[PDB]
């Protein structure tokens, strides 16, 4: 016999080895491969497709109404419609989308995230709005005066219904956690913050609707990538399934 | 692979008759994410209007 | 040069929009014929063509204040209807793509929005299993109960994965998909499974410029695709 | 030599993320990339670059983590059979969705084509629970439908003349064993909009796609055990084709053969008192 | 080819349950057998050479062929239709519905024999052999096998008014099994001595 | 070699006889397509192959000691069977061919000859003009109460004009017809005209060599043949 | 190098079955597929394209589950002697005739002619028959036609200079071997229509083909037993040829070295009550 | 050109049947000499030639209402017959085929079909070990009691994967096979082993057009074929 | 073999000395079904009347 010398990890069962092990059906022969369309080689085409942001996650909201954030005729000027932490991780809006449910079976991110929201007045409801990206170090910014040093664009209510706010990759490192976990101090993370500002009003003709609605969407640009799996935190049972 | 950067390059050696003893494969695979991201009939170039 | 306007032509049948958005074309995928490669059944299909490869229409829906949602179960909706219906029936075994187009035109004095979902595989629950009027509901299809969980215990939010249009009453009246096959055999029986399922949930709701609400239908049109069918015996209507 | 070149593949995860080029303001009624309709259904195709000034960016990121193989990739529980000690006997019906964590994974697929790795790891204890020593061959039997399952520790049918079996010691290393892709169907089905049978709408059969069901693992001791035996059943999912993304899993599992859910609360993500803080 | 135990009446027993009576008839368009087509389960094709090699396999594929030998006098005529229905119904009621489906006509006459040829028409690539309740697999259902009077059994007089058919049974060259599996009715409660 | 033993098969469908006289092709012509330059509907036809190019065979019938014949009008007698029928019911127009089988055994004791005549644009009367339970008498057909002067004025005699076959019991059991199309126009309603007519004579009676006179029954199976249907609009089953 | 060349075979397993070729309607009297003469002894040769209309199939599946060498390579039990701790021996005759499934499997054929895995798994017990800690070798000793047979656990005979034999340790891995195919015949058989000796027509040697029986395997553990030991046998068939199959063995076996059977009740398949419905 | 019409000569003996089937060759083989490269036995072989190699009429047997079936044993059948059974006495081992005929002639107006079966190693049982008398019955052969287990354990319905042919009386009144020497070993003694057994079972009965039942025999004639001998000793005649 | 559809294409490696010890061959052989579904001396085409 061959002299040799087991060593250590010896008999180990390792959940992610990536060895050959004996098949027991070995003449067997399966049906053959056809043609399905849409076959997914890369989880990251799917957190390219946009996804809703269950935006609206007031206190009260329940249902399909989560998903469109408020916007009204105002009565004063440079008024705020929204806020949101940039965050992959936690339990926000953005924790249940697509790229976000994604991102709960991964505990790093990098790469540039874009932002599309969907007007939903009526036709003759004009309206501008400013969507701003503002890097980390500070908190949310508190005016639109303060809000528009950052990375924003300027949106036009009209026939295009749609715009894109992307917010680029700006980070100090290569890659981000997802996670907020507090004992490990995973904040050091943070990425930012997301707001939305009326920039002139919403002006409606007499006895229209004076409320519409914004459905904000959210993919990952081609640069965007995930590190290291881990379970996914909501996914959970206390009993073995019957 | 001794190491390029991110390139894992393996040589999957496997032991048995079935190829599905096969220890798993470690192939990067053609990425078409258009068909789900502009699955439609004409195609819009960034620069242009959607509509119309 | 104008996506706004389409004509869809099939058999002796003719759709036409003056507000669409485009066309989707789920997974970039034209239906097709089944190709001797990925063919099991050894007996020689019967194309019926423009016979049944035409738009037929369903009975429209109120678009209401409250509406959750409508969905239709393909090709269970269209099973009794034509000679699609009849070679459905008088067939073992189907396969086939669809053209959905979905019609609601109301006022620039409106506003709301409808999303159009495609859902391949659409198989639904709720607290409870589901009957069979729910499962296979027939040409006048179902209503959803849980439109936030897309009665799967999945979410709305993320079904933009599946084919879909808006409807976004600001910028067009209507939206039309194109559906391939799709299936994890050849061809499967169309009383017994359901391929697709077309849905069409609210999300913003239907508003007018004043308080006394006009009715406002929401109408499907559904043209069969590249149809085949094997196994004739008698005709079966229902897996009843 | 060229016979043993085949049973080796070359195979390279090399494959990289999208960079960045450098881009300078513009000032035109030409191009507007940030225009867009949500309505078509397609995605915005707005990029950084034409959005703000970029720097150019060379990729360095890989991909593979989220390929479908390397997500799949792992082993998972999928089965926990108890051997009592009254007739040292049990068994697991084969299937990934007693355990939520692979069932929630395999849920962004509809159609699904793989091989399977098993991993058996058996475990002896009290009645109480406590570790225990117990050394003994036991015996998994594959029972596919329509053969008879055994009945006793005992029975004939463990003769396993057809059956495959795998005898290994409960003190020993985990049995492992390879599978191909065995369904009857071109691939696997995440998610079943049908029914079992013709002639029949039962909601007990709404669902239940009898050809991901290729039948039962089968478990006694070759003697009577003195202790009960815990066998933990691993299943890695490799060579794997996916078709179809979904809406992935949000409510809770509930039952092992349907999708039904609460749905109580209609809500995922937590609240908050107002939009305009955090 | 083997023969179908196919006369498989409570009551019959021994060689006769190789011959389905075939009788004048009395009334039209009568019916003369009824089989549910499968592999599995322990009906008439289960203890034949195809049915006995399926015991051992979990799945089939593939077309099969039914040859039917008449055993009348050279003066007994008749005309007899042979249907195959694919799944999704019941076993046809009356000639009239099972005509729908795939069917051959055999006159009785010098050439003895006739095929009726049951091709592979399914939705999937593989069939289970066996009808596993708590598993379904009344899914892999494969339709339905009937004989039929397509005229009459017509005899000179004082002939034997009645008659046989010797139903034979085998694979084509189409054919294949899948996934070994212990055969049911083969065990013992004892060691062998 | 043998035009005693024959096989025919269309479709999912297969006739065997071992006792045929030959095959009767009327007036030479193999059913066939209609041609471009002789078609005048605009819309393109449904050819539904297969699915109705097939036999399918009809109830039989007793020969007794008594019987004047039997008669089908085409495609009358299949409207309400099958694919063909429900091709036929949902079309306006409709256009093909038969392939005819007769079936009668009997014994070298027995002793009767049957006359089967294909009879096109068979127009019937007696004493008085039919009613519709004799024009179209569906798929159970009707009887002769006028053998002799063919239902029509004229005579059985002189109808060996038309395409035919005998069944004489001593010699063949079986007559097989392959009927061309025949019209004054390229299409026509399938419910409103009969182009063809079906027509089994007794000419020498039916004797067996006891006075106990078993069962001997006729058999008539048909198949459509290179089917065309033009004006696709709901399913009309019958003229009434 | 060519010398290690020659210890590997490339062996291929890609047979097909056959595919479609698509058939158009048949008008004539020439060709008559479908009349058939059962007669002759010959099986049909109608094919689907001649009876009906077919498409194009293009073949995919294989053949290979059912080749000989797939049907019968596998393990089976074939021998389960109990050494009891009185005398601390026992042996097993050798033949594939103790347990039914795999003397069934062989009932298709009349010669095979084949190579033998063996496999032994040794397990100790209580007399209750619980399972229990016994770690010692044991000696199983292949005892040839006219060699001595051991007469106790300490006899001389172990000794076993000439016998081949095998030593294991109850509480290790499994005792495994290979065997070439040793008949003095150029075929085993499975059905013998003769008598085992010239000069003598007695039942018990009606038969009983005695270049079958190649012997003993004699078994004892090293030193006395403590506790009882039960060897399971297990035997897997390979290199395997068959000539002239037969009709298969359908009543249960009742006897190890004869074909006895009840026969009360002709029949195989269940009944029903009426020929025209199920 | 015709197969009904058979004609076997060998040796001095000639067999005529003017309504065969055909001839079964058991496995496609021939009988063949054995070949130096599997020969065992060093002695020079005799071989007799037309002296054995020729036709053997067994006694005949009635076909009655009742009848399980008739089995014979080879060479055994024909081990004290002529010179074929003088050098089968005379040498310690033997090898060679078999052409059988069995022949059983019946009207027009009888019904009934016999099988015909070779099967090679027929070892055979019952709910007992059989004695003498059945596994070696000699010219005047054995009978069934247990037709549908095949005396085995097995089943008649398989039984046909065996060289086999039918007498079917509509059809044709005998049977014909060639057989190949089977054994697992070159040469065998005649005496202690039987290579084939020749079967004869009623499937379907024996019916008349009459309730009177006149003698319907059954007749089996068999050729050896290829024949060798060695080991020459004193004649010894069985294995008592 | 790392995979062509129903091709199991296999190296057996015997490491002792006898070919006994070698594992179970793998190779599909020749099927002649003929000699037992054909056994006539007269080949039957498939379009013509068997007897006669
Ligand atoms: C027993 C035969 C030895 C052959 C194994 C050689 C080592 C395995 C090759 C591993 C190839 C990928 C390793 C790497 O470069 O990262
Ligand atoms: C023990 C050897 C044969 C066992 C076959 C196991 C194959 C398991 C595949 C399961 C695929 C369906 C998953 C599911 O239904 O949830
Ligand atoms: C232990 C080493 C030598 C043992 C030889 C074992 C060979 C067994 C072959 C058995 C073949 C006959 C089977 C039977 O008679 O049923
Ligand atoms: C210790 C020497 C190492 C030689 C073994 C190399 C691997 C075995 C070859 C397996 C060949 C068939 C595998 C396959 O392609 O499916």
């Amino acid at each position: 016999g061959l002299p040799t010398k087991p060593g250590p990890g010896s008999y180990q069962f390792m959940t992610t080895d990536e060895d050959c092990s004996p098949c027991i059906l070995p003449d067997f022969q399966p049906t053959p491969e056809i043609f399905i369309p849409g076959k997914v080689n890369n989880l990251l085409e799917i957190a390219q497709v946009e996804s809703i942001l269950e935006a609206n996650n007031r206190e009260g909201v329940e249902g399909v109404e989560r998903y469109v954030i408020p916007v009204s005729v105002q009565d004063a000027l440079d008024a705020q419609i929204y806020a949101l932490r940039l965050e992959l991780g936690g339990s926000g809006p953005l924790s249940s989308s697509l790229l976000g449910t994604l991102a709960k079976h991964y505990t790093q991110w990098s790469g540039s995230v874009e932002i599309t929201c969907m007007f939903t007045g009526t036709f003759m409801t004009t309206g501008k709005v400013l969507l701003a990206y503002t890097p980390p170090g500070g908190d949310m910014p508190r005016n639109r005066e303060e809000a528009m040093l950052g990375t924003h664009v300027i949106w036009d209510f009209g026939l295009q219904s749609s715009i894109t706010l992307v917010i680029p990759w700006i980070s100090a490192s290569h890659f981000r956690g997802v996670s907020n976990d507090d004992v490990l101090n995973y904040q050091y993370y943070a990425a930012g913050h997301v707001t939305i500002w009326y920039q002139t009003n919403m002006v409606i003709p007499p006895g229209f609707p004076n409320t519409a609605g914004i459905i904000m969407m959210i993919a990952a640009q081609p640069n965007f990538s995930f590190r290291i799996q881990k379970d996914r935190e909501d996914m959970t049972q206390t009993a073995i399934l019957q | 692979g001794a190491q390029g950067g991110s390139t894992i390059n393996y040589n999957n050696i496997n032991y048995y008759s079935h190829a599905a003893s096969a220890a798993q494969n470690k192939q990067d695979f053609t990425q078409d994410p258009s068909k789900f991201t502009q699955p439609i009939a004409d195609v819009i170039k960034e620069t242009a209007v959607p509509l119309k | 040069y104008s996506d706004r306007v389409a004509q869809l032509t099939l058999g002796n049948s003719t759709i036409t929009t003056q507000e669409a958005a485009n066309i989707c074309v789920a997974y970039g995928c034209w239906p097709a014929k089944l190709s001797d490669t990925d063919a099991t059944s050894v007996d020689k299909p019967t194309e019926p063509g423009v016979s049944a490869d035409r738009f037929y229409t369903l009975r429209s829906k109120p678009w209401q204040a409250d509406s959750k949602g409508w969905y239709w179960k393909l090709p269970d909706a269209l099973n009794n209807t034509g000679m699609f219906g009849q070679n459905a029936q008088f067939h073992y075994i189907y396969r086939g793509g669809w053209a959905v187009h979905v019609q609601c035109n109301a006022t620039k004095f409106h506003q709301g929005t409808l999303l159009v979902l495609a859902i391949p595989e659409h198989q639904i629950a709720t607290q409870e299993q589901p009957a069979f009027d729910r499962t296979m509901p027939g040409s006048e299809g179902g209503t959803f109960q849980e439109p936030f969980w897309l009665e799967d215990g999945t979410s709305l939010g993320n079904s933009l994965i599946y084919p879909h249009q808006w409807i976004n009453l600001r910028t067009n009246n209507s939206a039309t998909l194109i559906l391939p096959y799709v299936n994890a055999i050849p061809m499967d029986s169309a009383i017994r499974h359901s391929n697709w399922t077309l849905a069409i949930i609210p999300v913003a709701p239907l508003k007018y410029a004043a308080e006394t609400t006009p009715l406002v239908p929401i109408t499907v049109t559904i043209a069969p695709m590249e149809t085949e069918y094997n196994g004739l015996r008698r005709a079966i209507a229902s897996n009843q | 030599g060229k016979m043993l070149k085949d049973a080796i593949d070359k195979q390279v995860a090399g494959a990289l993320v999208a960079g960045t080029t450098t881009s300078t303001h513009s000032v035109a009624t030409d191009s507007t990339p940030a225009l867009q309709a949500a309505e078509t259904g397609a995605t915005s195709t707005a990029r950084d670059e034409s959005m703000i000034e970029t720097r150019t960016i060379v990729p360095t990121h890989g991909i593979h983590e989220t390929s479908v193989e390397s997500f799949f990739g792992r082993s998972s529980l999928v089965g926990m059979p108890l051997l009592a000690t009254g007739t040292s006997i049990t068994h697991w019906r084969i299937d990934f969705r007693e355990f939520v964590q692979l069932r929630a994974k395999m849920s962004w697929f509809t159609y699904m084509r793989f091989d399977v790795e098993f991993t058996i790891i058996a475990t002896s204890s009290t009645g109480q629970n406590v570790t225990t020593e117990q050394h003994t061959t036991y015996q998994v039997m594959y029972v596919p439908p329509g053969a008879p399952v055994p009945s006793n520790q005992d029975s004939f049918q463990w003769q396993s003349g057809c059956n495959p079996s795998v005898f290994a010691d409960t003190d020993g290393p985990p049995a492992q064993f390879s599978v191909p892709f065995m369904s009857s169907a071109n691939a696997y089905s995440t998610v079943y909009d049908g029914y079992a049978r013709f002639m029949d709408t039962d909601p007990d059969r709404y669902g239940i796609l009898p050809s991901n069901f290729l039948g039962f693992m089968y478990f006694r001791t070759l003697e009577d055990a003195a202790h009960q035996v815990r066998f933990r059943i691993y299943a890695k999912i490799k060579h794997t084709s996916c078709w179809i993304p979904r809406a992935p899993r949000q409510a809770p599992y509930k039952k092992r053969y349907n999708l039904v859910f609460s749905g109580d609360s209609d809500r995922i993500c937590s609240n908050r008192a107002s939009l305009t803080s955090y």
